[PDB]
């Protein structure tokens, strides 16, 4: 959580504060006149040392999920929370939909070098793919049968993984294994509990947050 | 591999299965087998045919259910069964009786041909004792029992030809012919014993056993072409290989099953193959043929890896036709091991193998038959 | 449970109690032994007729059926497969898996019925027993398939009626037999049952097959051809629900109402007034209850009549309304002197969604717990039972599985299946398994070794000891001392090992040789189980060393066995006599010191014989043979001592 917060805090300081006062006296002695220095120094904080260390943290976090059995419901909830905070590091910041962002020609969007976040998201997805059906089975089972908080976080994790899964491998697994049908069929069980929440003095709102997480995940699947 | 066996439910437990012997001059495949039952209200001996209805289709999956031809009531459990010849089946009973049945092919019936009602009994009480194993070398029959006795019969002789009284102080579980006048027995104290049937005394000629803790030995078979090579199976599920000329210890000890090993058989005409069955519900095929690639003397190639096992073998025995089962070279003895049945049968009590055909019987009240063992 | 106000089912036993004889009884593990008794000797008749018959009453004849044996082995494989899979699947995938498991159970029932049918055709004397078993298995598959639809598949409005039409079709075959006979006729349209075949297909919802029969009539009858075309068009246009359509139940109901108004308009216009059978089929399409009841004989069952009524009046029926229509259909179909059968109560309870009443009625009607045990297990995996423990500390699932497994333990080949059922009983299964394992009839060493492996895998150390002790006692009764000793050692019973060791020593005193040499030679660390077994194994080691010509070691061991007092006092003569050949050797084997110890052991025994002899038994012939043996021992000891002193004295220079 604090790693996700520190990376997001670095990204919010704009680059105008490294240009006033004290290193300008030692580099004036290599005279080579050739070519304008005008693009290569803009991105050197987050990107040159981070990728390998983050991929190791992801692998180890996925392995720690697989080592936890069905008895460790609170541990699982923390690990799904950790994985959601990790997946938030690779998230592109919401660019404002300015009228000028549409002046960027379709040509500049096809020839722009791949953004560092899209590289990290792809490399993270290749790591999820290396754990195969074992990780898919654990997350899908905890989304259907888990404890209230575990179900919510597993559904939020599925919403996030399916949002980045361009090959639709997780969607194909969820359909072919029947978990997508179990999640849909359980809406009839939620109906009985959701009716009780409309009373002036409702029970604990846990069923509402499970329903919201389930419907958010189904809404995500419906976008393809 | 599950698609190799036709399974027949028969509504009684099968203790024994044996193929009818085919003529060595016939290109005929074995099509007839016998079964014995146990732990039923009325035990029986049955004769079965494998169905041959002429599938001139190279592409239709074999669904030929075995058909019962005939049966006869058997007093007590069928503890062991062998064909004496094409027409005669010999049985050992839990009543201590040895019985010869005759199959009449013309009317598909069984009849009692001969019986020894007190083949096995405890000395001093005259109480019946189970006849636990029998072996045939036509016209000779040998039986062993829980009374520790060895009996010799001839199929046409009403009287027992010879009894070895007090041969063992323990239950004998298995018997096989080493030679025409020599047998091997296995017992409840983990001994393999060699007997000369012409010796007037009651002492074994040789006794073999494992070093350390002794477990019961249940089964024994002799390599068909190499009379000195013997296989045994026991209570710990272990396959033991013996050279009965070379020491009193097994030559090899192999993890074969997770429970009691009921039968071991070398393939009669292709003895680079061996078969075992167990209480664990498995039927294993062992293939030692991987070393029959004639030593094509060519070319050199280095590489090292260490793994420790202790064997003290002195370095002077001639390269005379190494039995694949006696090979001690960890770089040359690649045994291929295959479970032939799908996971989850009850006990596989018996197997028999003839040509391309294998039959086995189970406590799942089922007979399994294949006719394409090596396909 | 209020105690059942049902008179207990009287089982009349033919020939028992003829002549005012009292009945004696003994309970077995699943059988009742019955015998006649003379409970009152008033009168010295030494000719009182021996009880000539002992009756064995069996509660479960079905457990012994060769065909039902396949049912129990295949259903066990399905059951164990279900229990192993219980952890792996969530939501919709789990429901589809449980429906597949239900279908696997029904497939085994169907295969058993087909086999019984083929056997019934072959064998006239057993045919009646197979016919009654086929009827019971048909009632089980009928009710199981209904429970699959209502509880496991939990079929919603729409798909429900499609599944009920399929249910009736799978269990009511009479219409297909009628149509096959009609079609084998040279002229199918002139056949008496032709219109019964058309009407029967319409009642089953089989509009396409009814239309194929009507096409034959339209070809034969030029006058009926216009009416056949109208009726073919009505049957073709009939709205059917499909298990994958985008159609709403409301859009279906509107199309169905419009189609029904088209049927009614054709009837009111007198379109069919020249053909009573086409008019009757059109009235069936309108759901006319009088005409449906006139066709009772084509439906044969009230539940086929129910499904026909649902098809033509209530095609969008809800699960919650089924019981009302089922009850009404039963009452209308049974409106004469016919009482409801026990199967009707089961099917009504299923339509009421009362699973407890379905289980209860089947537990009364069935001889065997198989149906109720497996159906309840499968429905428990559907989470349909609340975790209410019964007043006896087990849930309903565990109770029915325990009784079913106990039933399997009564049978000589099926008791192994009962083991695995007890492992899936969490509260009482282990204690039931212990109790039943001790009661297994151990007729063979192979059966005992199987039972031991099962007990060892489950850490059942007391049952392992009990089984080994039973086998040791049976082997002892059979005069197999080596087998008895081996089983006693495995039991770790030191007292029983002592008793068997004393019998080996007695047999040696009588015969001069051991019967089971190889077992005693291989005792190893088990020799330490008792002092008497220690003595027996060391005394055998002495005979082995003596046979190997190791006379000095054998002499030292023999002396150690006497001095350690591990030898029983009755056997001390025999030990001293076995020292005679070593005392008489040309070489001095026993030292002067060792010879004095042997002399002391001889005198200690002579003293003990003087103390145990009350004065009145001095006069039977065994006293003289013992005295001659003692004189020989004294002479041999004196000769060894004289030689030992000379040899030891000659080595001290």
């Amino acid at each position: 959580a604090h790693l996700s917060q520190s990376v997001r805090t670095e990204l919010k300081q704009p680059m105008t504060a490294s240009g006033l006062g004290q290193s300008q006296y030692v580099q004036m002695l290599d005279g080579s006149f050739a070519a304008p220095p005008g693009t290569e120094n803009i991105s050197a904080g987050f990107a040159s040392i981070g990728d390998s260390s983050l991929h190791m943290i992801l692998r180890n976090l996925l392995e720690f999920i697989l080592k936890t059995g069905g008895g460790f419901q609170r541990v699982r909830a923390h690990l799904y929370g950790s994985l959601l905070y990790y997946l938030q590091i690779a998230q592109r910041p919401d660019e404002p939909d300015t009228l000028e962002s549409a002046h960027k020609s379709m040509w500049e969007r096809l020839t722009a070098p791949e953004d560092v976040f899209s590289k990290l998201q792809r490399d993270n997805l290749s790591i999820f793919e290396s754990y195969g059906t074992a990780l898919m089975e654990v997350v899908c089972r905890d989304a259907c049968d888990g404890h209230d908080i575990g179900r919510m976080l597993a559904l939020a994790l599925l919403d996030r993984i399916v949002s980045v899964d361009r090959q639709q491998q997780w969607l194909l697994y969820l359909s072919n294994s029947g978990y997508l049908k179990v999640l849909v069929d359980s809406l009839a069980e939620d109906d009985v509990v959701l009716r009780n929440l409309l009373t002036p003095q409702p029970p604990l709102l846990k069923a509402l947050y499970i329903y919201e997480s389930k419907m958010a995940f189904l809404t995500r699947v419906a976008k393809s | 591999m599950a698609d190799k066996f036709a399974a027949k439910f028969v509504s009684h437990k099968i203790s024994r299965t044996r193929w009818r012997p085919v003529s060595a001059s016939s290109l005929q495949q074995p099509d007839v087998f016998a079964t014995g039952s146990w732990d039923n209200e009325e035990n029986k001996v049955c004769v079965w045919a494998t169905s041959d209805f002429g599938a001139t289709s190279l592409d239709e999956e074999y669904q030929g259910d075995p058909k019962q031809l005939c049966d006869i009531k058997h007093p007590g459990d069928v503890m062991d069964m062998q064909f004496l010849d094409k027409e005669r089946i010999v049985t050992g009973s839990s009543t201590g009786t040895v019985t010869i049945f005759r199959h009449h092919e013309n009317n598909q019936t069984l009849s009692v041909n001969q019986r020894w009602e007190q083949a096995h009994y405890h000395v001093g009480s005259n109480m019946r004792a189970p006849c636990t194993a029998i072996v045939c070398s036509s016209p000779e029959i040998v039986s062993v029992g829980e009374d520790g006795r060895i009996n010799c019969f001839r199929a046409e002789s009403r009287d027992v030809l010879r009894t070895i009284d007090d041969a063992d102080s323990s239950t004998m579980h298995g018997v096989t012919f080493l030679r025409t006048t020599e047998i091997l027995t296995v017992n409840s104290v983990g001994q393999l014993k060699l007997w000369d049937l012409r010796k007037q005394g009651n002492d074994p000629t040789q006794i073999f056993s494992v070093t350390g803790e002794r477990v019961p030995l249940h089964c024994v078979d002799r390599h068909p072409n190499q009379q000195h090579v013997v296989a045994t199976g026991g209570q710990d599920g272990m396959l033991c290989i013996w050279d009965v000329r070379h020491g009193k210890m097994p030559m090899s000890l192999l993890n074969a099953h997770e429970a009691e090993m009921w039968e071991v058989h070398f393939h009669p005409s292709n003895p680079d193959h061996l078969f075992t069955c167990s209480e664990d519900g498995s039927l294993w095929h062992w293939d030692a043929s991987a070393d029959s690639e004639k030593p094509t003397f060519l070319l050199g190639g280095r590489s090292t890896f260490n793994i420790s096992r202790s064997s003290i073998a002195p370095p002077n025995a001639n390269q005379s036709l190494a039995c694949a089962w006696l090979s001690t070279d960890p770089t040359k003895g690649q045994l291929e091991i295959t479970n032939l049945l799908p996971s989850s049968t009850l006990s596989v009590n018996s197997l028999d193998v003839l040509g391309q055909n294998l039959v086995c019987g189970t406590d799942a009240e089922a007979i399994y038959v294949t006719r394409r063992l090596f396909s | 449970m209020e105690e059942l106000d049902v008179d207990p089912a009287e089982t009349p036993i033919p020939g028992l109690g003829q002549q005012n004889r009292h009945i004696g009884f003994s309970w077995g593990p699943g059988d009742l032994l019955l015998y006649e008794t003379l409970y009152q000797k008033q009168g010295n008749s030494e000719t009182a007729a021996r009880c000539p018959f002992m009756y064995l009453v069996r509660s479960d004849e079905d457990i012994y059926s060769p065909v039902l044996r396949k049912l129990f082995n295949e259903s066990h494989s399905i059951f164990v497969g279900l229990q192993k899979s219980a952890e792996e699947a969530s939501g919709k995938s789990r429901k589809a898996q449980l429906v597949q498991v239900s279908r696997n159970y029904r497939s085994v029932l169907r295969a058993c019925m087909e086999e019984m049918h083929t056997l019934s055709e072959s064998t006239r004397e057993t045919a009646q027993k197979y016919i009654s078993q086929i009827s019971i298995l048909s009632a089980m598959e009928l009710s199981w398939n209904l429970c699959e639809i209502l509880f496991i598949e939990s079929a919603p409005a729409g798909p429900l009626l499609i599944l009920l039409l399929e249910w009736v079709r799978l269990h009511v075959c009479e219409v297909d037999n009628i149509v096959q006979d009609v079609l084998r006729s040279e002229k199918p349209t002139e056949h008496e049952k032709f219109w019964d075949g058309v009407t029967g297909y319409v009642l089953q919802g089989r509009m396409n097959e009814a239309r194929q029969l009507l096409a034959k009539e339209a070809s034969t009858s030029a006058s009926a051809r216009s009416m056949c075309r109208v009726l073919d068009d009505l049957l073709k246009k009939m709205p059917m629900l499909h298990t994958g359509g985008t159609q709403t139940l409301t859009e279906f109901e509107l199309k169905w109402q419009h189609w029904r108004e088209e049927c009614e308009r054709h009837l009111q216009n007198g379109t069919f007034s020249s053909n009573v059978h086409m008019e009757a089929v059109c009235r069936v399409l309108l759901g006319d209850e009088e005409v449906l009841l006139e066709k009772r004989d084509l439906m044969t069952t009230w539940y086929h009549f129910l499904v026909s009524r649902l098809l033509f009046k209530h095609p969008t029926v809800k699960p919650t309304e089924l019981h009302f229509y089922a009850q009404s259909s039963l009452d209308m179909f049974l409106a004469g002197d016919s009482c409801p059968e026990p199967l009707d109560n089961i099917l009504l309870a299923a339509f009421e969604f009362d699973i407890h009443q379905v289980i209860k009625e089947f537990s009364i009607v069935s001889s065997n717990w198989w149906f109720v045990a497996h159906l309840t297990d499968l429905l428990d995996h559907c989470q349909l039972f609340q975790a209410h423990n019964l007043y006896f500390g087990a849930n309903m699932r565990e109770f029915l599985l325990l009784d079913y497994a106990s039933g399997l333990f009564s049978h000589h080949s099926l008791w192994q299946l009962g083991v695995d059922y007890f492992d899936y009983c969490p509260n009482l299964g282990r204690e039931y398994l212990k109790l039943h394992m001790e009661r297994i009839p151990l007729s063979t060493e192979k059966k005992a070794l199987k039972a031991l492996r099962i007990c060892e895998q489950r850490q059942m150390t007391e049952q392992v000891r009990s089984i080994c002790k039973t086998m040791a006692m049976q082997s002892l009764c059979n005069r197999r001392l080596g087998s008895a000793l081996s089983w006693s050692i495995r039991a770790k019973d030191a007292a029983f090992a002592t008793l068997i060791s004393d019998r080996f020593l007695k047999e040696y005193c009588e015969r001069g040789n051991f019967t089971d040499l190889d077992l005693i030679d291989n005792l190893g660390s088990a020799m330490l189980l008792s002092d008497r077994l220690t003595f027996l194994g060391k005394y055998r080691e002495f005979h082995r060393m003596y046979s190997q010509e190791q006379f000095s070691e054998a002499a030292s061991l023999l002396l150690s066995l006497m001095t350690a007092r591990i030898a029983p006092c009755s056997f001390w003569l025999t030990l001293l006599l076995d020292a005679l050949p070593l005392l008489e050797q040309k070489q001095v084997i026993f030292s002067a010191e060792q010879t004095y110890e042997l002399m002391r052991c001889l005198e200690d025994r002579m003293a003990a014989k003087l103390e145990s002899t009350s004065p009145d038994e001095i006069q039977k012939q065994d006293s003289s043979i013992d005295n001659t043996k003692v004189e020989m021992l004294r002479l041999a000891l004196a000769r060894n001592l004289a030689r030992a002193i000379v040899t030891e004295g000659a080595l001290q220079e």
